[PDB]
Parts: C-alpha cells; structure tokens; sequence
C-alpha cells in the first residue's frame, strides 16, 4: 500500500499547480502573533469539551472517595467504617 | 532558651485557638473517662491524637518560617 | 464493517418513520460536530481505502471524480499541516457532499459477497 | 545512481531516515517514536555503564549502587539518568500508544506494527521489573516477592516455577544474579522487536491524523522530519535536567534506600508507577488466578482493537462520540493508576472494580457499539 | 558580510572549523562565568568561604 | 489508615539548599556534624562516610586526618600471623558504636538505631522529616494514647511510639562557633549534616544542572527557528486546481 | 542579499555550536565514570616503616 518516489501508489494526478518559495526567501515567523493568540485559541476552543468533561469527571469521582475514605478512618467514621468492612 | 517555645506559644493561643480548644476538651473528655471504673473493660477507649494533630499541624503552618528565620 | 453493512442498515432506519424522525436529526448534527466539511472534505474521502476492494472501486470512479479526490486530499492534507480550516468555497457546502464512491464500492463488495456465497453452494 | 540509493548497506539507512517518504502533516504526536528511541539509547549507554560498577552478589549489591552515588566519577548522574528514563520510557510509551489508539494506528494495514509494538510493551514491562529488584532495597525485594508470587496461581505447577525462577525458597542472592542477567539482556531483546516493528510499518508507512492515505503528498524524513524530532529532543531533555539535577528522587520510593530485609514487610508494596493500572486490575479480582488473568488480558486486549473497532473511517479526528469515549478511557486509566496505589479500604475496593469494568468493557461492548452507529450517522447525516 | 560569509561560512570545512573552535570559546567561557555566578548566589555558605577559619 | 498510623505530616521548612541555586550551608554542615558525634554517634553509625569525605566540606585535610589517627582500626596481620591494629586514615570509614546488631539491639531496649547514611533519602520528608522528629517529643502524650514499654510518644513517627527518646536539650553540645546551641539550632544543623551525608553531590549536581538548563533552553530556541526555517517552503505551499 | 543568508547561518552556526559544547560536555562528564573512582585514589600514599628491616 505504498510504493516509492516515483511510483508512490497515488491515483494519476493530473491539474494541480503547486507554488512555493524558498526558505531564505520568506519570514520563517511571519504571522507569528497571530498565530499563536487567535490560532491557538480557536484550536483550544474547539478541543476543549473532549479534555475538559471526562477529567472533571473523574476528579470528581476522586474527590468525593478521597474524601470519603479519609472521613471513615477519623473517630466520627468509626460506625460508618466498621459497616464498611 | 528555645526559640520554638515561645513561637508555638504564641501560635496556640492565638491562629490556632481554636484547635487549641477542641484539644483541651478531648484531654478533660479521656481523663475523667480513664478516672471512671469499668474503663480498663471498655470496648472503645477514645484518645485525642486526631485533636492534637490538628493542632500541631497548624502551629507548624504558622512557625515553621518564623523559627527558622532566627536559627 | 463493510459499506454493504452500513448502508442497509441506514435503509432500515430511513424507511422507519419513528426511527427515521429521531436518528435524521442526529444524524446530521453529528456530520456538522465531525468537521470534516471545514477541510473540504467530502464523507466518501474518509472511507478507509487500503483493502482489495476499496483499491478496485478506487480505480472505476471516473476520471474526472478520481482527480478532484486527488485534489481534495492534498488540500485537506495542507490545511492539516498548516493547523488552518477552510474558507469560502473550500468549505464543503451540504449539497456538494455527494457519495460519488458508495455506488462503485456496492458494486466491488456486491460480486465480492456473492462469490463467496457460491462458494459454499451445495448441490441439493 | 546516488551512493545511498545503489549500495545495499547504505541503502537501508537511507529506506529508513532519509529518502523514506512521508505524510507531510505528522503532528507533535508522531515524536514519541524518535523519543522512545532516544530513551532506548540512554537507557544502553547508562544501563551498560551501571554494569561496569555493579555488582550482582546480594552481599554487595546495594552497596556497590551506594559506591556509584558516592565514589565513582558522576556515577550520580549516571545512576539517576538510568533510573528516571526508566519512568521517561514509559511516558513516552504510553503517549505512542495512545496516539496509535486515537489515530486509528492499529487498523489495517498495520495491524502487524500494532500487534508487535504489543510484545514490545509488554518487554518493557518485564525489563523495568527486573532492573528495579537490583537495587535490593526493600522496595527491590518485596516487589520481587510479591508480583513473582503470582506465579504460583498458574495451576498444578505454579509453586515450582516460582521455585525455579528464584533459583530458591525466596527470593536471594540466586534471584538477583539471574535478574541482572536478565536485565541486560532484555533491552537487546526489545532494540529487535522494535525494530521488527518498523519493518512492518515500512510497508503501508506511517498513517498520518486525518487517517486518510498520503500517497498522494509525501515529504521525505530528512530534513523535515529530523528537525522536527530535534524540537522534542531538546523539550524531553529539559524535563530529563528538571529531574536528574534538581529533583532526583522526586519519582522514586524511599524504602528503597533501605537496604532488603525479609524479615521487615514495608508498610505498602506497591509496583513503579507505570505498572499501577494493572496493579489495580489485579486487586478487582478477588480469585488469586482471576486477578493474574484480568491482569495479562488488560494487556492483551490492546490485541483485538483491529476488530472490535467497526469503523469504516481510520482514527477519532471526525468522530466526536469516539472522541469523548477516548477522553473517558484514558481518565479511567489514570484512575486506575491511583487505585493501585490507596491502600485496600473503602471506598476505593469497589471503585477499583467499577473502573476495571470500565477498562475492559470499552474493547467489547463500548468501542464495537460506538464505531457501529458512527457509521450510521455518517452515511445518514451526508444523504 | 559579503566577506563574513566568504571567509567563514561559504566552505563548509572553514563554517565547522568556525563552529568547534567557537564551541572551544563558549565552554571555557561559559564555565568561569558560571563558576562566578555560583559563587555570588551562594556567597558565605560554601566551604571556600568559611575555609580561612580553619 | 488513621492518621496516627501514618504518622503526622512535617512542616516544610525554609533550608537554605531549598532552591534551585542553592547551596549547602557549610557552616550548618559543620556544626551537625559536631552534633552528631556528640550526641547520635552513642547509637547509630554513619557508616557510608569516610573521613575523606569531611574534607573541604566540613573540615581541612588536618583537622580530618587528626580525627582519623584518633581511632584505631584493625591491620593486616604481623609476621607470625597475629592480629594487629593500626590508627585512622582518611580512607577509613567512620567507625559504629556497637560490633553487631544484636549488642545494638541489647543496648536499645530491642530496638535498632537504623546507620545516619541514607536516613534523608529513606524517610518522606527528609530533612524535614529529621528535624521535626527530634524537636516534635510532647512532654506529655496526649491523653488515652497507650505507649509499649521502652517507648516514647511523638506524632511524627508512624503509630506514634518511638524507641528514641529525646535526645537534644539546650546545650548538650557547645559549638565552636559560638553558636547558641538550642534544641531547634542543633536539630537543624544535624538535619542539615545528614542531608548532606545522603547525597554529597548536591551542590555540584545543582550547578551542573544550571548549564545543562542554560544551554538546552538556548538549543530548544533555535531549534525552533530551524525547524521553522525548513519547514517555510512546506507551510507556504500553495494550489491552483484547473480540474480536466 | 548576503546579509540575509548569513543571518540564518548564524542560527545554524550557533546551534552547531551548542551541541558541540555539550556533546563535548556530555561525553567527557559520562566518560570520566571510568577513570579511577575516589575509594581507588584513595588508596595510595602507602606509609612503610623501616625500623624492621634489617641489613642485607
Ligand atoms: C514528555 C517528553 C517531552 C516532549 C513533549 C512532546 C509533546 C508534544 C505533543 O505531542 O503535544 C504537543 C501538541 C501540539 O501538537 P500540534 O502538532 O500543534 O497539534 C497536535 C494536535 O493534533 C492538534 O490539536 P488541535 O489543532 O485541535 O488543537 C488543540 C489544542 C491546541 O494545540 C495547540 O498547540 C494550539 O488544545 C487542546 O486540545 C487543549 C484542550 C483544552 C483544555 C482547556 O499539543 C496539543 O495539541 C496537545 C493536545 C492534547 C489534549
Ligand atoms: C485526557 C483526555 C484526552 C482526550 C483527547 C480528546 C481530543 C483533544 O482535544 O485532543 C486534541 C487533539 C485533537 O487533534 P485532532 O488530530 O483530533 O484534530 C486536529 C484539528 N482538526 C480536527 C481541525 C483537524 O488530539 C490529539 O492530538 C490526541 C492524541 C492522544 C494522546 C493520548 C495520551 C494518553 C496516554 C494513556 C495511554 C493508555
Ligand atoms: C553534535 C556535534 C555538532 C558538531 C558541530 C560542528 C559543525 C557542524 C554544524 O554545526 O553543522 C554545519 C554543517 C553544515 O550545515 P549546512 O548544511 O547548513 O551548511 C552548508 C552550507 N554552507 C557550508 C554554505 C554554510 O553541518 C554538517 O556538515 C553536518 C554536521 C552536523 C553536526
Ligand atoms: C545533540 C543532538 C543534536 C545535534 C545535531 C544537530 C545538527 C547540528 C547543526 C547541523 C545542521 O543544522 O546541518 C544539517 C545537519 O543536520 C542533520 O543532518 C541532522 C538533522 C537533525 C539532527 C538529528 C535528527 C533527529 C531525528 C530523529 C531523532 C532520533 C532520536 C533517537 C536517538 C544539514 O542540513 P540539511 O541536511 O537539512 O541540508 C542543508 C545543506 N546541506
Ligand atoms: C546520557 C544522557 C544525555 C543527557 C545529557 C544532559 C547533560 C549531561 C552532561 C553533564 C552536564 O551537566 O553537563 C553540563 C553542561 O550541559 C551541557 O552543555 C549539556 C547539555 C547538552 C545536551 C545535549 C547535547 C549532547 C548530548 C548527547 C550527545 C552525545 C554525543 C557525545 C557524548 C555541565 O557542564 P560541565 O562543566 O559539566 O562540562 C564539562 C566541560 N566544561
Ligand atoms: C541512646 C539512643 C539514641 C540517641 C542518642 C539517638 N538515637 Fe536516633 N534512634 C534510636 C533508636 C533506638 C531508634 C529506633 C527507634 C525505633 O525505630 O523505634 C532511633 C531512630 C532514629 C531515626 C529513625 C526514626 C525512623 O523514622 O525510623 C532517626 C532519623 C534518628 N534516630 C536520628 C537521630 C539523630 C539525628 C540523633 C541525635 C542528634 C539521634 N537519633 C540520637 C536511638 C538513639
Ligand atoms: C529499556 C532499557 C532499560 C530500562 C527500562 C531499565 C530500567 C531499569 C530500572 C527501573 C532500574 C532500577 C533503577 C534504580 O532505581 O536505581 C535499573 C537498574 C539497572 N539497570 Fe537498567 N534498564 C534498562 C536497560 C539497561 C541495560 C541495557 C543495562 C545494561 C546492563 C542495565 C543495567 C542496569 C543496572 C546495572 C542497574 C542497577 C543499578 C541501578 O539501580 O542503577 N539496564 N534499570
Ligand atoms: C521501544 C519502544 C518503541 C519504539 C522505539 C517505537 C518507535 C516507533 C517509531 C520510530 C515509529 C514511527 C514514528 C512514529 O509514528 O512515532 C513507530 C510507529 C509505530 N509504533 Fe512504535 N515504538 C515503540 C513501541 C511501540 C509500542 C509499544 C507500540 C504499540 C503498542 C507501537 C506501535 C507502533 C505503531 C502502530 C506505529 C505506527 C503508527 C503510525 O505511524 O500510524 N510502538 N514506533
Ligand atoms: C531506523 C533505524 C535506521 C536503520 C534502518 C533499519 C535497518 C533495517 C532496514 C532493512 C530492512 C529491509 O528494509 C527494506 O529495505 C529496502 C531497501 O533498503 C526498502 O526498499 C525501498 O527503498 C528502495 C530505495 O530506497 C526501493 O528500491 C524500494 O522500491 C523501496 O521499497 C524497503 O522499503 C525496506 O522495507
Ligand atoms: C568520543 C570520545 C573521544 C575521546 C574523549 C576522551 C574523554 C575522556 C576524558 C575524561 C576527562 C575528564 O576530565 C576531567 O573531567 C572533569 C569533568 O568530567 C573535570 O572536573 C571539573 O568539572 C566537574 C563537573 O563537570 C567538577 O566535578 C570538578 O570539580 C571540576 O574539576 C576535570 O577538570 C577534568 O580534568
């Protein structure tokens, strides 16, 4: 499924004209600050659901069993914990 | 003398009054009940280690840079 | 899963009134959330195509469907590497979304399922 | 014809770092493989050096990692450089694999890739397990204990392979001159599979994050690729300096630094943390062989991915439900890892099983269920 | 410029040539300039600065 | 588990090794070390330190050497093959006070007095941990905790009954410094000194690490602009699709 | 322009640079690991006595 230079495996390419310049030519940075403010933030806008529902999730989760361990090992969890085990 | 001794003084009497309290009643709590007969047969014998931890532990949050500011 | 697969069951559902009145909606709020539009793609330039018969649909679309994929790819394959999405006419409309590849590729599993059937034949 | 391309020897390089074509939009994520390679030679060049200064005999073992702190020239730096890798490795491990889980990278045509990189995993594994008893702490030795106890579940014959690994009743002097044999050796076992694995890549190339083909644009390796990989070599060594000269210890256990004593139990035996999840596993089992099964299958499940995966379209770039289903496995992952390593109290026995359920029924009901309706909602919602 | 790039940097035997023996420059530099500033961060608590005591 | 089985948790304290730039101080270092042969070397070893290894730390090449031939330490044997003893060098490592761990045990109500080598690196908390250990003994424990005989209370040792008692008091030790030698200075300067025994390289490893960060920020920056620079051509391309 | 080429060669130079200085750096650190370790230098300076020894 793939070949090499010259008989890559691509359907016949035909009608496509490719520009571009050299390296030395251009501001590798060019559009830099923009980039990095506006790109970044609608990248991570449109991301940020995916990351941010399950790790709030199971923090939560974490949370309240922490929590809850920690309250049956103290005097006031002494009836609670002996139910426990 | 020590210079702790008056930091952990000074800290228990003042932020941490109120552990400081809640460790007092424990002790006056485990001591009459230990003074009571039938104690040695007790199923529960209550301590005041939680109390005093909470207590140490907030002196500690108030001294530990004091105390080594002056050492 | 095979294309076959996918589009009988979707018959299924589209003939269903009830199942068609709840899943269409869905359906296509999936397609918008997918994105896949914002690189100018169309749903078929998805479909995985290193298998024997993706191969052999591949080679029967038409030559002019076969080099504006061709197209398709490298744009969408640029956007990527730029971190960009599509403007303007690059963004594919809904009406341009055309399964141009599902009629050839029923056609490739269609023979490839019936050999196999005949295969197994048992003279009664 | 260029020297590279016509002689045999310098035309494997080049197949491999040079002409070798490929997709021109690989993002960060495709990094991990150069970074496991350069942890894979840090661990060779301090592990063989380790060698040179230390001593296999249980007598002097933990001492002779003592004299390689303290006597012999940087033998600190090389001692914590070997050691914090070893947790390196396995992040970037499981940042490789779970690139190749959200991409799609284990479906064909690189199932084969897929299923090796699987026994390279689980090398991993075993070298790490090994070379953490040489130290002979007490962490070293009741870790050996322990997970070599394992073992004895296998049924009728259980005991006496546990006898025959340890060379012994317990785990002794037989056991750590035979892990270190071991040690040495597996590294050289996992540079092949590694490379095994690469091969058969080489035959479809790498997939690319839209998951569709790039035969129709290629790049070559050098020089995008290389400088591109020069971007996360220098980020991996600044966190490699945050560790080994500033925080050492930051990601170790300080029960080993006593030297092994099995008379003594430590107050908590848990594995590395890279092993917690499956520590976790185990311990949802309450059966000793139930648990072990649960444990190598939590692995060996990664195996059916290419199946139970019914999605005609490769990887989660344009699936949002795969997506958030992705986003809660990897956090059940997590989750797991911190279980393996609470103590055995409520409420976390019972969270433990439920977050195992989770694991497991992700492969078999979650990911075949969730890739049969995406199918359904792309070819409906484009009608 | 013209004549930067011409003697340093246009053959490539006299650009690595530059590089190394810059290399040489930095790391000598670049140690003592540490070693100073290490010694000023750090100024009283060292062994060389309590040696004379003793 | 309880609190008191874990043991209550030490404060941070401000060292002056805490902090990236930091050194030792080797004022403090040498000062613990006083206070260690004067009071922790009764029962506990350090036995990871040679004498050579004070030096140009602690102590000057004679002041080690003087403490070294101080001690004896045993030979080869003599000609007719008879045991000898020989003075200290500055090879030798720092003698233990008991042969074996059972004359440790017997002179320790049972329990051993674990070697001072590694004791910051074995414990959570590390110098932290030693130094509110030593200054953390209540004078009384609080009230319902039941101590096994032969032990004493203190919150920060697991389960809470130590075999140690108290050792530092004001001015067990004089320093040469003149120092007030409280109970808080000499654990400090002995936390300090057994920190330091545990990882002697400390100071070297932080400076080193500071050219390493130097100089890979400075790599990582231009690799930036490198791997920018080469990828432009790629970044910039552009199509114009005429389709047949 | 000139100018313009010999400024990124600048950059290559000095990341060049860099990694010579720490490639050099880094070998000779890791490779002293095998010149002789403390507890072996130590181990000189023997002291001998002569007042045994007799003539001959
Ligand atoms: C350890 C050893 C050290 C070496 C470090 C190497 C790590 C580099 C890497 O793989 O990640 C960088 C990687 C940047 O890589 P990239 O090639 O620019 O884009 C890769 C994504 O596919 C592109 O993702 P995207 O274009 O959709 O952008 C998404 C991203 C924005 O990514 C940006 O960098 C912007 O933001 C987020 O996802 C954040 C989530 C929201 C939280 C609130 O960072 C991420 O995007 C991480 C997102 C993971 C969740
Ligand atoms: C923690 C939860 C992570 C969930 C990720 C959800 C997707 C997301 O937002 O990621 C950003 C990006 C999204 O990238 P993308 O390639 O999907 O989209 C690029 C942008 N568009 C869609 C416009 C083309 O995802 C990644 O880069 C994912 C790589 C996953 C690595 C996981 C490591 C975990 C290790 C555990 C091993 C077992
Ligand atoms: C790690 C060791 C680094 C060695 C540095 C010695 C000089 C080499 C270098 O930095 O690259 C310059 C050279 C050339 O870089 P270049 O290819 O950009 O220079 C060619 C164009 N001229 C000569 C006009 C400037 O690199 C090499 O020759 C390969 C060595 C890699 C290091
Ligand atoms: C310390 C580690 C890094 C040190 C090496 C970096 C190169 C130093 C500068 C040299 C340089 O930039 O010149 C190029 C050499 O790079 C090269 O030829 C190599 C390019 C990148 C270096 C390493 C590639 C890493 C990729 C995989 C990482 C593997 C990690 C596993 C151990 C040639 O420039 P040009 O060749 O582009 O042409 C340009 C015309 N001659
Ligand atoms: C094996 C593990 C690899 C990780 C390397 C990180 C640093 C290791 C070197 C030791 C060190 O701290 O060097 C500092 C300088 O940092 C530096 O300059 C080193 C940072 C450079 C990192 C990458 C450069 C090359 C790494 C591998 C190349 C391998 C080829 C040949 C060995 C101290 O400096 P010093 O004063 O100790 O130095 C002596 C000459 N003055
Ligand atoms: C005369 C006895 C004695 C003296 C003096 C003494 N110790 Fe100990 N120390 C012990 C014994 C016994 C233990 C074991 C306690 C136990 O495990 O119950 C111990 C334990 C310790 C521990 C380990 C506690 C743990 O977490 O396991 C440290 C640290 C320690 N000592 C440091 C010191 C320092 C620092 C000094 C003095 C500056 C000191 N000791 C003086 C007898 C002594
Ligand atoms: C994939 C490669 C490797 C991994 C993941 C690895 C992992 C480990 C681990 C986790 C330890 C315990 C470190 C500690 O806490 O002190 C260790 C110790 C050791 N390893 Fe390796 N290792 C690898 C390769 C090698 C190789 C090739 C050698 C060659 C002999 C080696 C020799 C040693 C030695 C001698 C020790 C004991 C000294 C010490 O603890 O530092 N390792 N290794
Ligand atoms: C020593 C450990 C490993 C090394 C050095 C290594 C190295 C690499 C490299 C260099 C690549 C090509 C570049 C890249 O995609 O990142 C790669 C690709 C791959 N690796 Fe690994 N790998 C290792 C372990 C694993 C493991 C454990 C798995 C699977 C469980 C795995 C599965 C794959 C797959 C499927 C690909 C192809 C991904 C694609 O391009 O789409 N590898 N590996
Ligand atoms: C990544 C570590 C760097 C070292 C490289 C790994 C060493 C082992 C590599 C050899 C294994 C054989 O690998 C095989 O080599 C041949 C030629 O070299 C390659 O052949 C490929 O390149 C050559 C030209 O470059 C073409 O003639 C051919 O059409 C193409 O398939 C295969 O794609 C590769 O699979
Ligand atoms: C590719 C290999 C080619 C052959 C190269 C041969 C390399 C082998 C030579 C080892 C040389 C070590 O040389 C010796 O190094 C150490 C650092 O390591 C230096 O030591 C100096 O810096 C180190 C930190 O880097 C400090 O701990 C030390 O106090 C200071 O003196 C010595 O000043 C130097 O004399």
């Amino acid at each position: 499924y793939m070949g090499w230079w010259g008989h890559m495996g691509s359907p016949p390419q035909k009608g496509i004209a490719g520009y571009t310049i050299s390296p030395f030519a251009a501001r590798p940075f060019a559009g830099v600050v923009h980039a990095a403010i506006f790109n970044t933030f609608r990248r991570t806008k449109n991301q940020a659901l995916f990351v941010i529902l399950p790790v709030s999730f199971f923090y939560y989760v974490w949370t309240q069993a922490s929590e809850k361990n920690e309250w049956l090992y103290t005097k006031a969890g002494r009836h609670e914990l002996a139910k426990a085990l | 003398p020590d210079p702790a001794i008056a930091l952990h003084e000074a800290a228990a009497e003042g932020p941490c009054h109120d552990f400081k309290h809640h460790f007092d009643e424990c002790v006056e709590r485990v001591t009459k009940a230990q003074e009571a007969e039938d104690y040695d047969h007790a199923e529960y014998k209550e301590d005041c280690v939680e109390e005093f931890f909470h207590l140490q532990h907030c002196i500690n949050d108030n001294t530990a840079d004091k105390l080594f500011r002056v050492l | 899963a095979s294309i076959t697969s996918v589009v009988k069951t979707s018959e299924l559902i589209l003939k269903s009134p009830l199942l068609s009145k709840i899943v269409v909606p869905l359906a296509k709020t999936y397609v918008k959330f997918s994105g896949y539009r914002q690189l100018g793609f169309k749903m078929n330039d998805l479909i995985i195509e290193e298998t024997p018969n993706m191969q052999l649909a591949l080679r029967r679309l038409p030559p002019t469907e076969s080099y504006d994929r061709v197209y398709r790819l490298i744009r969408a394959t640029q956007f990527s590497l730029s971190h960009k999405l599509a403007t303007g006419n690059d963004i594919t409309k809904p009406e341009e979304d055309d399964h141009y590849l599902i009629p050839y590729i029923l056609d490739v599993e269609a023979e490839a399922f019936e050999k196999d059937a005949l295969d197994n034949l048992e003279v009664v | 014809m260029a020297l590279r391309k016509k002689n045999s020897l310098l035309n494997m390089a080049n197949s491999y770092v040079l002409d070798s074509p490929q997709p021109s939009n690989l993002n960060y994520f495709w990094n991990f493989g150069s970074l496991l390679a350069l942890c894979l030679v840090i661990q060779l060049a301090t592990g063989i050096t380790l060698a040179m200064h230390y001593t296999s005999h249980a007598s002097l073992a933990f001492d002779s990692v003592e004299h390689i702190m303290r006597d012999v020239n940087f033998g600190w730096f090389i001692r914590y450089a070997h050691a914090n890798t070893a947790s390196f490795f396995f992040i970037c491990i499981y940042a490789h694999m779970g690139r190749n889980i959200y991409y799609g990278s284990y479906k064909t045509p690189r199932v084969l890739p897929w299923s090796i990189g699987v026994i390279i995993f689980l090398l991993l594994i075993i070298t790490a397990f090994m070379g953490y008893v040489l130290v002979f702490g007490q962490m070293s030795l009741w870790g050996a204990t322990v997970i070599c106890n394992l073992v004895s579940a296998i049924p009728w014959l259980g005991e006496d392979i546990v006898h025959f690994l340890w060379g012994g009743f317990s785990v002794g002097n037989p056991t750590l001159q035979r892990f270190f044999a071991l040690h040495y050796l597996m590294p050289f076992v996992l540079a092949v599979f590694a490379l095994l694995h690469l091969i058969a890549l080489h035959t479809a190339g790498s997939s690319n994050p839209l998951g569709i083909t790039s035969n129709v644009d290629k790049l070559s390796m050098h020089p995008y690729y290389s400088f591109k990989d020069l971007i996360t070599v220098f980020a991996f060594l600044l966190m490699f300096t945050l560790f080994v000269f500033f925080s050492p210890d930051k990601l170790g256990h300080p029960d080993n630094y006593i030297p092994a004593n099995p008379m003594v139990t430590p107050a908590s035996i848990v594995p590395e943390w890279y092993l917690l999840p499956f520590y976790a596993i185990l311990r949802a089992i309450p059966d000793k062989l139930g648990g072990v099964i649960a444990m190598v299958a939590a692995i060996l499940i990664l195996l059916i991915l290419p199946i139970v995966d019914r999605s005609i379209i490769r990887g989660n770039a344009f699936k949002p439900i795969s997506k958030l289903l992705f986003g809660f496995f990897i956090c059940n992952f997590l989750l797991l890892g911190v279980l393996g390593q609470v103590h055995i109290e409520p409420p976390f026995i019972v969270l433990g099983q439920i977050c195992t359920i989770f694991y497991f029924s992700y492969f078999l009901i979650l990911l075949p269920m969730v890739s049969t309706i995406e199918n359904i909602f792309f070819y409906i919602g484009s009608l | 410029a013209t004549t930067f790039y011409n003697v340093f940097v246009k053959r490539n035997s006299a650009f690595v040539a530059t590089i190394l023996a810059s290399a040489f420059v930095f790391d000598m530099t670049f140690e003592t300039a540490i070693d100073n500033f290490w010694d000023r961060i750090n100024a009283g608590k060292q062994w060389k600065d309590i040696r004379h005591k003793y | 588990m309880t609190a008191a089985e874990h043991g209550l948790h030490p404060a941070e304290y401000p060292w002056p090794q805490n902090g990236m730039l930091s050194t030792f101080d080797h004022a403090s270092l040498r000062r613990g070390y006083q206070v260690y042969k004067e009071v922790c070397a009764a029962c506990h070893s350090l036995d990871r330190i040679a004498w050579r290894n004070l030096v140009g730390v602690t102590h000057t090449t004679d002041e080690a050497k003087a403490f070294a031939e101080e001690l004896e330490y045993d030979d080869e044997p003599d000609d007719e093959g008879n045991p000898r003893k020989r003075p200290g060098k500055l090879a030798d490592y720092i003698p233990g006070p008991y042969p074996n761990e059972q004359a440790a045990r017997a002179a320790n109500q049972g329990a051993l007095p674990p070697d001072l080598s590694l004791i910051a690196k074995a414990r959570h908390g590390g110098a932290d941990y030693i130094f509110a250990l030593l200054t953390g003994y209540p004078d009384e424990p609080p009230a319902g905790v039941v101590l096994a005989p032969g032990m004493n209370y203190n919150p920060y040792f697991p389960g809470g009954g130590i075999g140690m008692a108290r050792t530092l008091f004001d001015g067990v030790v004089e320093y040469e410094d003149g120092t007030p030698a409280t109970t808080s200075q000499m654990a400090k300067d002995v936390a300090a000194f057994l920190t330091w025994a545990a990882e002697p390289e400390h100071d070297e490893r932080k400076k080193l690490g500071l050219k390493a960060i130097i100089v890979i920020s400075a790599m990582l920056g231009l690799s930036v602009y490198i791997k920018k620079f080469k990828w432009s051509p790629i970044k910039n391309r552009k199509f114009i699709y005429n389709p047949p | 322009t000139d100018a313009n080429r010999l400024f990124s060669y600048f950059m290559i130079g000095s990341f060049g640079m860099l990694s010579a200085a720490g490639a050099k750096a880094t070998v000779q650190d890791f490779l002293s690991n095998m010149s002789a370790s403390a507890d072996v230098l130590a181990m000189a300076k023997v002291e001998v006595k002569l007042g045994a020894i007799p003539l001959g």
